[PDB]
């Protein structure tokens, strides 16, 4: 199952080679997470944005969740 | 003290069928020539009191359009001049009519509220409220020729206090 | 509550916001499934919605006379309208999430509850000193010049219709 | 007397409404480690019922001036801002700690202590007094003041600009209040 | 009563009182004694936790020195730099706040030992170690203006082999020189020398050589080789 | 009835998760890296991530 979801977002990014080298990198704090990103969004400013963002983070947990928020802080 | 427990959607039809002028409402039962509000009704939110509140002011209404449709009725079941007046409020009523059972439409096939149907029948309730003062002259009065020319001359009064 | 309290707001008191004919709208008593720390922001809201009813009774009242007071009214509608229609959208924003708090609600208002306070005045002006005529297009002037920028964008589009009045009567004379 | 409850009365106190109660604010039983915090967090109260008086008591008569009056609508602008992220807080306390609570107003006691401080430093200004009261809290250096002050600056000298450029190229100064340090003689 | 507790148990009593001295507040067993913050944490507890705890209390006294130094030197008393050196080191001690905040949530979930902590807060003890040796070199020789610009110089070049504490000490200059460095440009570019206290390199007076002097105490030392290229 | 609801739940999941991203800053990429992220390692993800942009560009 894990296996081919890689192998869609894979597909999704872009072959095979490209695959194998993502099958390589595979094999090889939720209240942190969110004070980091404020702070990076305070090195980009902006202000209002990261208090739309605080609202944002109490609508999630109100309808794990840490992996989820560092992936999107790391694209920045 | 028991209450009927009436559902939303279901006061704004009965409202348009007030605006239509049609009577022997299950809301807004008239008794003497005076349309009033039922005392059973309420909605899961408004407290049943604001409910009271909201429908005794299109209640008011009401009796605008019910006392000159009641005047239209005594005309049809040779005076030339009452009778060449209702067809011009008779004509007024047809196009008034026709925006609220418009608004009906979109309510059987977007979300529709009581907020939203009073703000859209803002430029209606207010050209309304002219005929409740303008015809109020034309009905607190024997003889034919004064009934007809102090009506007459009320609508030329009347229009330049609004130029 | 939350479509309970967007009708007081709206002029229709009821059992929860009673209406007093002197003092204005406010909250009844302490009520057990709220908090008891809210019975004073809604206070402070009220302050708001007693400023749209005794708007809109005198606006019905029309009262005194002459075309510049009612053009007056018939302008005073206009600057009037935005706060309609934004109270109209808080119910829409509702209807989405059922997680907005009365904090949401209040925030909402922010800039009708600094403009009504200062077009309140130039009613209680009018109405306590019989302004007859076209003295009012002066008595709205002088408080045209205030420094509010908000104030400042509202009566000068009243003296913008109410002007109106003037340009007609003075074109059909000349 | 848990800490939610705590949580339940500071987002209160945040406002001036009052467990704790009204001059710091003295809370009055619960743990050492709890009421220290709470006095601390609630200094941002007694930042907020200052300034908010201030700008009602002159939003009360019409002396202070068409300068003066544009600082004060100033004042209401930067007041919205810290009326919406309370409704995002308020949101969440049905989870938050005072811990939480410290990272998420320490922003906010600095902003709510330069304008708490702005509105002393000029008390009896009325005029273009006011406008020059407000500029010497430019000479700062400090990134986040120097850009916060120098947008007020920006707001409250607009009315005096707007006598200048009039008397200027119309020459008809108008000004029932004395503002403008050009002063005519009848 | 900590004697009459179990062992394993009391440590994550401390560890939750540890958990706040390290913000400024007062505990309910690690607790100040009044005012180089000196403190007491109990007479009977387990000699295998006192000796680990006051290892970790010399990140909360060199807080309580810090912070005595921001809420102080920010004074209009000090010149335009006594302010800068003030303000840069604020973003840090907020920047410390927050790392109070992740354990407190971690621990919400027991997942926070004494022996755990004693690892977390290593950066924070070594960063927290460098701004109470500079709020006491400031304050040992009174500098204002350009000397208390010369030691964030030299302070910066003792740690050339660091890389930890060097990256540090040229954030505080590189944020403690910019409020000098525009009078200057004000200086070079123009005649104009605003300096409201009295603190530039240069001030004037009131035929030619005695009008503007160089003053010799406010000079950066690394502006040194060309201070006279500036007058 | 309680399968509906589960959707209608997910779909606001989503609809959140989505703007936190655009503020931050491709639905259909974000689903597939929520559903990965969800069976397990953030960090490792985000590289591959990051090394297929710049394969692609």
């Amino acid at each position: 199952s894990p296996n081919v979801l890689l192998q869609n977002l894979c597909c999704r990014i872009l072959v095979a080679q490209q695959f194998q080298y993502a099958v390589r990198v595979i094999g090889s704090d939720e209240f942190l997470v969110a004070e980091k990103i404020k702070k990076e969004l305070i090195r980009q400013r902006r202000e209002a944005d990261a208090a739309l963002f605080s609202e944002l983070h109490r609508k999630l947990h109100s309808q794990n969740k840490w992996s989820i928020l560092y992936l999107l802080l790391s694209l920045s | 003290d028991d209450r009927v427990l009436v559902t939303e959607t279901q006061v704004i039809r009965e409202t348009l069928w007030l605006l239509s002028g049609v009577k022997k409402l299950f809301i807004f039962q008239l008794i003497d020539g005076k349309v009033t509000v039922r005392n059973n009704i309420i909605v899961t939110h408004l407290t049943h009191s604001c409910l009271r509140s909201v429908l005794e002011q299109i209640a008011a209404y009401g009796q605008v359009v019910f006392r000159l449709q009641e005047f239209i009725d005594e005309v049809m079941g040779p005076f030339r001049t009452y009778q060449a007046f209702m067809w011009a409020l008779y004509k007024y009523f047809i196009s008034f009519k026709e925006e609220l059972a418009e608004i009906e439409k979109c309510i059987i096939n977007t979300t529709i509220t009581l907020a939203i149907v009073v703000d859209k029948l803002a430029p209606r309730l207010s050209q309304l409220k002219v005929l409740h003062k303008v015809f109020s002259t034309g009905v607190a009065e024997t003889r034919n020729v004064v009934r007809a020319s102090h009506l007459l001359n009320t609508l030329y009064k009347a229009i330049l206090e609004y130029d | 509550m939350i479509h309970e309290l967007l009708l007081a707001l709206s002029g229709y008191p009821g059992s929860i916001f009673t209406w007093n004919k002197r003092s204005g709208l406010q909250v009844s008593q302490d009520f057990p499934f709220l908090h008891p720390s809210e019975t004073s922001v809604l206070n402070r809201l009220c302050r708001l919605g007693t400023d749209y009813i005794r708007f809109t009774e005198f606006i019905e009242q029309y009262t005194l006379h002459g075309i510049y007071l009612r053009a007056f009214c018939t302008g005073l509608d206009s600057v009037l309208q935005p706060y309609r229609q934004a109270l109209l959208d808080l119910e829409q924003e509702f209807l989405g999430d059922p997680h907005l708090s009365i904090s949401h609600v209040n925030y909402f208002l922010d800039q009708f509850q600094l403009l009504f306070p200062s077009v309140m005045v130039v009613v209680e002006q009018i109405k306590s000193q019989k302004i007859h005529g076209c003295q009012i297009l002066e008595t709205v002037y002088k408080h045209s010049c205030g420094g509010l920028p908000p104030v400042r964008s509202a009566l000068e589009k009243i003296l913008a219709v109410c002007h109106g009045v003037m340009y007609k009567q003075l074109s059909a004379w000349m | 007397i848990t800490e939610a409850a705590l949580v339940r009365d500071i987002l209160y106190v945040f406002q001036g409404i009052d467990n704790i109660k009204m001059n710091c604010y003295k809370v009055e039983n619960l743990s050492r480690s709890l009421r220290d915090t709470a006095v601390r967090l609630s200094e941002l109260g007694w930042l907020h019922n200052k300034i908010r008086r201030y700008t009602d008591q002159r939003s009360l008569d019409r002396s202070f001036g068409l300068v003066g009056q544009s600082f004060c609508a100033a004042l209401h602008q930067e007041l919205r801002e810290y009326y919406r992220l309370l409704s995002v807080l308020h949101s969440q306390l049905q989870s938050l700690t005072l811990r939480r609570l410290l990272v998420w107003t320490y922003d906010p006691k600095i902003r709510l202590k330069t304008l708490a401080a702005l509105v002393d430093h000029c008390q009896g200004r009325k005029g273009g007094e006011l406008a020059s009261a407000v500029h010497a809290y430019t000479k700062t250096g400090d990134p986040y003041m120097r850009s916060l002050v120098q947008h007020i600056l920006s707001l409250v000298s607009h009315p005096v600009l707007s006598f200048l450029y009039r008397w200027i190229y119309d020459g008809e100064l108008e000004d029932t209040y004395h503002e403008f340090f050009v002063a005519s003689d009848p | 009563l900590p004697g009459t507790l179990p062992l394993a148990s009391q440590e994550s009593a401390v560890v939750e009182d540890l958990l706040y001295v390290l913000v400024g507040v007062d505990g309910r067993y690690v607790s100040a004694q009044p005012l180089s913050r000196t403190f007491l944490v109990d007479p009977n507890l387990d000699l295998s936790i006192r000796e680990l705890v006051h290892r970790i209390l010399p990140v909360a006294a060199s807080y309580s020195a810090v912070t005595r130094f921001i809420e102080e030197k920010s004074s209009f008393e000090y010149g335009q730099v006594n302010h800068a050196l003030a303000a840069a080191m604020r973003t840090l001690v907020k920047e410390h706040l927050i790392l109070v905040s992740q354990l407190e949530q971690l621990h919400r979930q027991g997942l926070l030992s004494l022996q755990k902590l004693w690892f977390y807060i290593q950066p924070a003890m070594r960063t927290m170690d460098i701004l109470a040796s500079l709020a006491t070199s400031v304050d040992k020789g009174e500098c204002l203006g350009g000397s208390t610009l010369s030691l964030l110089h030299d302070r910066s070049f003792s740690y050339t082999g660091d890389s930890q504490a060097q990256e540090l000490c040229l954030y505080l200059t590189k944020a403690a020189s910019a409020p000098y460095f525009e009078v200057l440009e004000k200086w070079i570019y123009r005649g104009i020398i605003h300096d409201p206290y009295s603190e530039f390199m240069v001030e004037e007076h009131e035929y030619w050589d005695q009008r503007y002097t160089i003053v010799q105490q406010q000079i950066p030392s690394f502006l040194q080789k060309m201070a006279d290229k500036i007058l | 009835a309680a399968a509906a609801a589960n959707l209608n739940a997910v779909r606001e999941t989503m609809d959140v998760l989505l703007e936190i991203s655009r503020i931050l800053n491709d639905m259909e990429t974000l689903s597939i890296c929520v559903r990965l992220c969800e069976q397990g390692n953030p960090e490792a993800l985000s590289s591959v991530i990051k090394e297929l942009r710049k394969a692609t560009e």
